[PDB]
């Protein structure tokens, strides 16, 4: 394998790792680690949007808000992330709203499997064609 | 703790060219759009130029468009302007910022902005 035997978070290669405790194996998934919220692969903190339990959380690069470590769900409220070239907007629950929604008088459709904005084109859903700018925005009529 | 710093500013005089750097540190933005905004005397803030994290795409102001080129090393944490064929409307303060939370890279709404550095170009 490609891990040895590791328990709790060690530090491998500039990285901290969670390791399982009853397994000694790399954790995946979403895990709640004294009061920190991650979203493991192998072990490794992942960054980025990511569904958990209760939602698409922002697991933040270091330092993004209140001191944040790399990987840990960050507080986000009631205002856009333009991450990776993808846009998402985050509610007053500090998650990625999915589906149909207006915000400041424009209408998004976020994608419920990645909360990413359709954007850049023709998108299909449910059986109607819609257009979407750039910036997310659905253009007005049918496709 | 974090920091966005400007560099490469001053006098200049028409026609020629200065180049514009902001450096990041305390947190890494490789994830992030970087911008650059200026504040003419009198005037509010506007919008320049923007990358994507990457640095593939770029936006720019119609003012701008073909004199001045935005790019980025991400390695550096680093976002650059190149500024030619100067002009004496582009006297501004110089702004960069990262990490934009309105509805588009146009917008005046960043997290993080540098502190501004002068520029001023003679006739």
């Amino acid at each position: 394998h490609h891990h040895h035997h590791h328990t709790g978070w060690v530090t491998i290669d500039g990285r901290r790792y969670y390791f399982e405790p009853n397994t000694a194996i790399g954790a995946n998934g979403y895990k709640i680690i004294d009061n920190k919220n991650f979203y493991f692969r192998n072990g490794l903190p992942q960054i980025g949007v990511f569904k958990g339990p209760n939602g698409f959380e922002y697991f933040a690069p270091a330092n993004t808000d209140a001191n944040n470590i790399d990987g840990q769900a960050i507080r986000y409220q009631n205002r856009f992330l333009h991450l990776l070239g993808n846009i998402y907007y985050f509610g007053n629950n500090s998650k990625a709203v999915t589906g149909w929604q207006t915000i400041n008088g424009n209408m998004y459709y976020f994608m419920p499997d990645t909360a990413m904005a359709a954007a850049g084109g023709l998108f299909e859903i449910d059986g109607v064609i819609y257009f979407f700018g750039v910036d997310g925005v659905k253009a007005p009529g049918i496709y | 703790q974090v920091q966005l710093v400007e560099s490469g500013g001053g006098l200049a005089q028409a026609g020629g060219s200065l180049r514009l750097s902001c450096a990041a540190s305390g947190r890494t933005f490789s994830m992030d759009p970087m911008a650059w905004f200026r504040q003419p005397p009198g005037k509010e803030r506007e919008f320049v130029a923007a990358g994507s994290s990457t640095g593939r795409t770029t936006y720019y102001a119609d003012s701008v468009k073909g004199r001045f080129t935005i790019s980025r090393d991400n390695a550096k944490n680093t976002v650059y302007l190149q500024m030619n064929s100067l002009k004496p409307e582009d006297t501004a303060v110089y702004y960069c910022a990262a990490a934009p939370y309105g509805a588009n890279w146009y917008r005046d709404e960043y997290a993080y902005w540098g502190q501004g550095t002068q520029v001023t170009v003679s006739s």
